[PDB]
């Protein structure tokens, strides 16, 4: 669990990037990240079947 | 083939919102096929 806090997040390239097989998200629109901002964000990374 | 699933209304994506882009209130039928036999060679004519 990795902590992201006091920096600046571009969503866009993470969206438009080919290389994700996987790019969904759930309670917020992936296309809105870049407007709306948090307090924190977490980057929970892992490797499963 | 991946793409097929971008093809559906309230649907995003590059292909979603780029080249092809449907209604949110789209009526209608989508039907798709592989044509693995009939358009792979290397075929680069599709863009």
């Amino acid at each position: 669990r990795k902590r992201i806090s006091n920096c600046v997040a571009d969503y866009s390239v993470l969206y438009n990037s080919a290389s994700f097989s996987t790019f969904k998200c759930y309670g917020v629109s992936p296309t809105k990240l870049n407007d709306l901002c948090f307090t924190n964000v977490y980057a929970d990374s892992f490797v499963i079947r | 083939g991946d793409e097929v699933r971008q093809i559906a209304p309230g649907q995003t994506g590059k292909i979603a919102d780029y080249n092809y882009k449907l209604p949110d209130d789209f009526t209608g039928c989508v039907i798709a096929w592989n044509s693995n036999n009939l358009d792979s060679k290397g075929n680069y004519n599709y863009l």
